[PDB]
């Protein structure tokens, strides 16, 4: 009885591991990057990186290795999932085709065992002839790599050493051996093994185990002719190769640990390091042979996950907290002493901590504000969907039909005339600054409905009516040369170049050029249909040869060459409604056609403007009123706007033409202007209204960065007052001691707590230590106003921005709790209570409480609060403080904390869900049902007043249904779980809204950056959808060759069962991008009957909620 | 890895268990008590976990719901005081065990046809085989008897007097693939019925459990390789406890003998590390977890009753902050 829908609105960007190497050929330079589900493929140049293919998985990417074999012709790709899906890929392309073909593949679950908490851990040896995998603990996987195993068989062999710190194999070994670390009681130790496959065992390591610095925590396997291993920990770098040992302990390592490490030079002479607090350094190991080891600072970047150095001093930097980073290292110190400059820098929204939704532009369409990135790129991040437009004239003039600017002046290069139609009627307007007033002009009629105005060439206007071509002098304003079809007939339809003229009488199409004082008839023909539409729009310089025209009766877009009129080519279009708009364009010098319907669909084809060759035929739809499509130029680039009850751009981003939307409600014309009152703005016209402004950037997602350069944990808005409210922790040294200017340090006015409830801890000076501070931040400019730091020791946790029983202030409430890192849990908490005045920030009210305010919201004029393992209430004083009213105290840690209207949604640290009441009559909580599974919850919403969700760290959501209709008191109080379905993302937060403009929408961020949407569906949609959904995993094939029913199979360690309740949307989606038969053979005779144009109908409407 | 809660769940959102764990099964909190309406052996939850099962001195077998705490049912079983029991994860059998009246076990049809399927004369105790609950291990003294279901007939005895410990409490055993056997303390070739191996006696009166990862063997205090057969681990706090893992495989439960003392504790089942130390300041008679991690049965006394607790709650007295 629940049905549900979960589509992803934008892909994740932190960047979870990267490899380079020879993959598309043996030439050419490859980059590969693996965000969470998606692995991007680029190829390395002296430009920078160029995107080919974008390939999308069913799971996500633990392992990512690239080798040759011996006799390949080129790299293979190796990889291994979260759910142990292996696989090898190969590259084939032979012409525009890009495929991603698998060798092998086959799951290596071992049936029996927990997974090592460490994690999983692969590596491949040099020789080619297996894969090891870590994958459980006191066990060691192999994958034998023989061109017979296209099954990918594995066998173990048992690993005495239980908790294994990093594997390599070694280089110049007799037989594969590996050298690793593990931690005993006595310390952590090194030790060598051999593999053997025909034994299935190990023999004894080519040199004695050794022991190492207890935070060893990296093994690098050194190529020859060096050999040997580095082992690298908190404090010092060895070398290790048998009798061999060297070892320097740098006091620059001891600031910040070592977490990443790349190979520079093959003879493993020059390698690259990277720390957390973003600082990047060079090993170097002398020969002479390996002498020395030796380290140099190199400079700082974001903070590293990956690094990939590419070629020529170009290092690739992948952050997992921040923005990924492309970067130059020269060997010249700039004026700062750095040796490294950024040349780009990739956007992550990940990790997202929390985030809140506002209506910032147009109210009625939302935004997000989200909490986004870690300790030094901690930022703010603004998310806008669609493009909008900022007004600055507003002018009643309804109907009109007809927009063209135009400049008068021959002299001066800004347009300064807006000639506008109307029903039969013409009228003029001259821009002198601001002011808009009506103009007359010698040579125009204003008694005819005009079809084209504008400049033509040498110097002369031309107006274009329904009774004549009118051809006008440019310096002394007089009608030069008028043309009349030849009986006096009516024009139909119009189109005119700067040097070409085209129109219409019926079917008849006359050509005419334009020379001084002169309108020059060509040609003419008889058509065998009436016209419809017309285009002339030059591709190249203007003098276009060709023509392009859509007709009545045989409903079909035609392109003719000029003066000939000779066919060239026609494409037939289905349908007994008539085009009513045709243009030729160029996007990113690729030529291309379009076409829009009167129903509001709109074909697009490619152009051959040598040939005149329409090929690969496209359909979309916008809205339902007729397209008026029209060319406009913004940042010397071109576009296209399209006018319909859908109002939608149309550009090109990587050589596919995209759709963005314009975040208005309905515009019927449009012309581009740029006058000195209103410079490159665009004019726009509904059927009331005419209006003037300029427009944003021409991106389907705007995102806009805030570098806050400390770590943000909470948000919400206050509408009362215009500002954010912002959490955050800078870390500094104890002397507390910062270690860079952050928004905390640089607020305009700046406080501390003067509170004194907390009259026996000792600091090691030197250790870390967090400090929080409550941020304000403006609404428009995004800059810090004050910031309130809190205690010593003490964390803020809860956010709430609201007014609390008959308070008509509106306030900000936070929950903290005192955080001493020798105790296990805290014991002491406070909950205090703010208002923002008018510049300054003054503390109300405060609430000594036992444990740490985990999660609290406002509930109806009361506040609803979380301490350590308690739920409670309290009210708002008239003496204005806070008073508590009710308890509850059967869960572990209450962590998260949602309420409907009087209903109390509670997540537990295990088990999942509590539901609770208010009753007003006792004044008490009643426990109305709970869930009794052992779920690790980690977010949770509200869906409806009868079903729940949630999302634990098992990468899985899950619904849970109340059946109220109770046949009995104990089966009353079981929340049964009635959806279940497996992400792949780690939830921090579910919000309320969407971010289109005009049932039921929820929100939600995750760690890898990744934001999706869950809207629910009803009982005959989701039984339809959920047929497609078999019947497209029988025709899209992925890769790996893994089925989309193991991957979406809801998995934790306990339970494993398959998906109900919700449906991929983003397989539902993928529809459209699938070939013509395809779908013919996805629709075969399915009832629920509607086949292959209704259903096109329905994702095209689903691909519209976000 | 920090060790203050607050701070290590900052990190979760950012970026282990066994300080949660740490956190969670340190923690017990009583809260309803199981009596009987006319003033227990053995306990254990049913297959979907709805109801308990009790076992009585006087051979009976009662039945509540964990939601309500009323007897649903209550049978006779046996003639001799009941000792052990075991139902099958289909919810379809169950396994008992009494002192001294033949048949000493039992196996029976759940409720739906509630009637006695076969008979176990000679075994004083008894339980499943592991992955497919399709066979079933009796203990008779030093010999272990290996029986079909359906049949209800004999497969195999194991027995060498060779290589016999003569332990006490000894449990014949399967591993979780159904293929070794651990009786005495020496393993067992289910297919090819000889003996691997006979490990040396440090204890009186304790066989044995193995590890669900298949690669451990539990003596008394001496974690055994199950291939290379070296002492692996010395785990001292386990002498003369009876080990039940959790139905996950993360945490052990150890219950001192001299039939139980005041108290049992946790470990941590991956490192063998001790969690903590609970007493509840009575006498232990048995005890069991649900597959949930949520109950935990414990049967004592005083008159002896089953108490039931609720895992990862605190005690009033560590609550109040004395």
């Amino acid at each position: 009885m629940s049905y549900n829908y979960v589509v992803t609105a934008q892909k994740p960007t932190a960047v979870n591991g990267c490899v380079t190497g020879h993959f598309t050929s043996a030439e050419d330079l490859n980059l590969l990057i693996a965000k969470n589900t998606r692995l991007e493929i680029y190829v390395v140049t002296a430009e920078g990186l160029r995107p080919v293919k974008e390939v999308g998985m069913y799971g996500k990417i633990a392992v990512m290795e690239l080798f040759r074999p011996k006799g390949e012709s080129k790299d293979l790709l190796f990889i291994l999932t979260a759910k142990y899906n292996a696989c090898i890929l190969e590259y084939k392309q032979s012409g525009e085709s890009i495929d991603i073909i698998t060798r092998a593949h086959g799951n290596v679950q071992d049936r029996i065992g927990r997974p090592s908490e460490t994690g999983i851990i692969g590596i491949i040896d040099p020789e080619c002839r297996m894969i090891g995998l870590r994958l459980y603990d006191g066990l060691f996987k192999v994958i034998p790599l023989d061109r017979d195993n296209k099954e990918l068989k594995a066998f173990n062999i048992r690993l005495e050493e239980l908790h294994v710190i990093d594997v390599k194999f070694l280089y110049g070994c007799q037989a594969p051996t590996i050298c690793f670390v593990y931690q005993d009681p006595q310390g952590r130790h090194v030790k060598t093994y051999e593999v053997s496959l025909r034994e299935k065992e190990f023999n004894k390591g080519p040199w004695k185990q050794e022991n190492v610095e207890a935070e060893a925590s990296m093994v690098i396997a050194v190529p020859e002719p060096f050999g040997g291993a580095i082992i690298i920990g908190q404090e010092s770098i060895t070398y290790h190769n048998g009798d061999k040992y060297l070892a320097i302990a740098p006091p620059i390592i001891k600031q910040s640990t070592i977490v990443c490490h790349n190979r520079v030079d093959p003879n493993g002479s020059r390698y690259l390091l990277g720390d957390m607090e973003g600082r990047l350094f060079m090993l170097l190991l002398e020969k002479e042979t390996l002498k020395d080891l030796r380290v140099e600072l190199l400079g700082e970047t974001s903070i590293a996950e990956c690094l990939t150095y590419l070629d020529n001093g170009v290092v690739f930097v992948g952050s997992r907290l921040g923005d990924s980073q492309l970067v130059k290292l020269n060997v010249d110190s700039n004026e700062q002493g750095s040796y490294v400059v950024a040349m780009e820098t990739f956007t992550n929204l990940g990790p997202i901590v929390d985030m809140c939704v506002v209506d910032l532009e147009r109210q009625g369409q939302g935004q997000l504000v989200t909490c986004s990135g870690a300790f030094k790129e901690g930022s703010l991040r603004i998310i806008r969907n669609g493009i909008g437009i900022h007004e600055h004239a507003s002018i009643d003039l309804p109907g009109i039909k007809g927009l063209w600017p135009l400049r008068s002046d021959p002299n001066r290069e800004t347009d300064d005339t807006l000639v506008l139609s109307f029903v039969g009627q013409t009228r003029v307007l001259m821009l002198n600054g601001e002011e808009v007033e009506e103009t007359e002009l010698m040579g125009f009629v204003d008694d005819q409905q005009t079809f084209f105005c504008g400049n033509v060439a040498h110097q002369q206007l031309i107006q274009i009516t329904s009774a004549s071509v009118r051809l006008v002098s440019q310096e002394p304003k007089a009608l030069v040369s008028e043309w009349k079809e030849p009986q006096a007939k009516n024009i139909s339809v119009a189109s005119c170049n700067s040097s070409q003229v085209v129109v219409a009488v019926g079917r008849a199409l006359y050509y005419l050029q334009i020379h001084p004082q002169e309108l020059r008839q060509i040609s003419h023909t008889e058509m065998e249909h009436e016209v419809a539409c017309l285009d002339i729009t030059p591709l190249g310089d203007g003098l276009s040869p060709l023509c392009a025209i859509g007709l009545w009766t045989d409903i079909s877009a035609r392109i003719l060459k000029l003066p000939s009129f000779e066919l060239l080519h026609k494409e037939m279009l289905g349908g007994e409604i008539i085009p009513r708009s045709i243009l030729m364009t160029t996007f990113e010098s690729s030529h291309y056609l379009l076409c829009a319907l009167g129903d509001g669909a709109l074909f697009y084809f490619g152009l051959n403007i040598e040939t005149g060759l329409l090929s690969d035929r496209k359909k979309v739809t916008l809205g339902t009123q007729p397209t008026v499509l029209r060319t406009f130029r913004s940042l010397s680039t071109t576009n296209v706007f399209a006018c319909s009850d859908r109002p939608t751009v149309i550009y090109s981003s990587n050589h596919k033409l995209v759709f963005s939307n314009v975040n208005l409600k309905e515009v019927n014309y449009m012309c581009p202007l740029n006058s000195d009152g209103y410079p490159d703005s665009l004019a726009l016209a509904n059927n009331s209204t005419l209006t003037i402004g300029t427009i944003d950037e021409i991106q389907k997602l705007h995102i806009r960065t805030v570098p806050l350069y400390e770590s943000p944990r909470k948000i919400c808005y206050q509408e009362v007052s215009q500002c954010f409210g912002v959490l955050s922790s800078r870390i500094e040294v104890q002397d507390t001691t910062a270690l860079r200017p952050s928004a905390s340090t640089q607020a305009l006015s700046s406080s501390v707590s003067s509170s004194k409830l907390f009259s026996p801890h000792e600091t090691s000076f030197g250790e870390e230590v967090e400090v929080h501070n409550l941020l304000i931040i403006d609404q428009h400019t995004f800059e810090v106003l004050h910031a309130h730091q809190f205690l010593q020791n003490e964390y803020a946790l809860s956010l709430v921005s609201c007014k609390l029983g008959k308070d008509p202030n509106t306030y900000f409430i936070v929950g903290t709790a005192m955080v001493y890192p020798e105790e296990a849990e805290p014991k002491q908490g406070r909950i205090v209570v703010f208002q923002y005045s008018d510049g300054k920030l003054q503390t109300v009210a405060e609430k000594e409480v036992k444990g740490a305010v985990y999660s609290m919201v406002e509930f109806n004029g009361k506040l609803l609060a979380s301490i350590n393992s308690t739920v409670r209430l309290y009210e708002w004083t008239t003496e204005k403080e806070l008073r508590t009213e009710c308890n509850h105290y059967n869960n572990i840690m209450a962590l998260y904390l949602k309420t409907k209207g009087d209903f109390i949604l509670v997540g537990d640290l295990m088990r999942s869900v509590l539901l609770l009441a208010y009753k007003p009559m006792e004044g008490n909580f009643e426990e109305i049902a709970r869930d009794f599974n052992p779920n690790w919850m980690s977010a949770v919403e509200i869906l409806d007043d009868d079903n729940f969700l949630g999302a634990e760290n098992a990468f899985n959501l899950f619904v849970c249904q109340k059946d109220s209709a109770a046949t009995t008191d104990e089966e009353r109080q079981h929340l049964q779980e009635v959806g279940l379905f497996h992400l792949g993302e780690f939830v921090n937060v579910f919000c309320h809204g969407s971010l289109v403009m005009q049932q039921g929408s929820v929100l939600f961020g995750t760690v890898n950056g990744m934001i999706g949407l869950v809207t629910s569906l009803s009982e005959s949609w989701y039984n339809l959808l959920l047929d497609m959904q078999n019947r497209l995993n029988k025709v899209i094939k992925s890769v790996g060759k893994i089925e989309h029913s193991f991957w979406r199979s809801f998995h934790t360690e306990r339970k494993t069962e398959p998906a109900t309740g919700f449906i991929d949307g983003d397989l539902i989606e993928s529809f459209l991008d699938i070939s013509r038969p395809k779908m013919q053979e996805v629709v075969a005779n399915l009832q629920y009957e509607a086949t292959a144009d209704d259903l096109i109908k329905v994702v095209e409407e689903l691909t519209r909620i976000h | 890895a920090p060790i203050n809660f607050t701070s290590r769940l900052n990190r979760r959102a950012s970026f282990g268990g066994c300080f949660d764990r740490h956190l969670i099964f340190s923690r017990f909190r009583p809260i309803s008590v199981f009596r009987e309406a006319n003033e227990f052996t053995c306990c254990a939850f049913s297959a979907r976990e709805r109801f308990l099962m009790l076992g009585t001195c006087t051979g009976q077998l009662k039945l509540y719901n964990v939601f309500s705490g009323q007897e649903e049912a209550s049978y006779n079983c046996h003639n001799s005081a009941i000792t052990h029991l075991e139902p099958s994860r289909d919810g379809s059998l169950l396994l008992t065990s009494a002192t001294w009246s033949q048949p000493l076990s039992a196996l029976w049809g759940m409720k739906s046809v509630f009637d006695m399927k076969h008979s176990f004369t000679e075994d004083h105790y008894v339980e499943f085989s592991k992955h497919s609950q399709d066979r079933v291990i009796g203990t008779k003294g030093d010999i272990a008897h290996i029986y079909d279901i359906q049949t209800g007939n004999k497969l195999l005895t194991l027995f060498n007097p060779d290589l016999a410990n003569n332990y006490k409490r000894n449990c014949a055993t399967f591993n979780p693939t159904d293929d070794l056997v651990l009786n005495d303390g020496v393993l067992w070739d289910v297919r090819s019925a000889q003996a691997i191996h006979k490990f040396d006696k440090f204890n009186m009166n304790i066989s044995g459990v193995f590890h669900p990862n298949g690669l451990e063997v539990i003596i008394n205090t001496e974690i055994w390789d199950l291939r290379t057969f070296h002492l692996l681990h010395t785990v001292p706090a386990l002498d003369q406890c009876r080990v039940v893992f959790n139905h996950t495989g993360t945490v052990m439960y150890g219950a001192m003998l001299q039939p139980f003392g005041s108290s049992f504790r946790t470990f941590n089942a991956t490192d063998y590390k001790p969690i903590a130390t609970i007493d509840v300041k009575r006498n232990i008679f048995d005890l069991c977890t649900d597959t949930k991690d949520c109950y935990l049965a414990v049967i004592e006394n005083q008159d002896t009753v089953c108490r039931l607790y609720e895992v990862g709650r605190q005690r009033l007295a560590e609550e109040l902050a004395l």
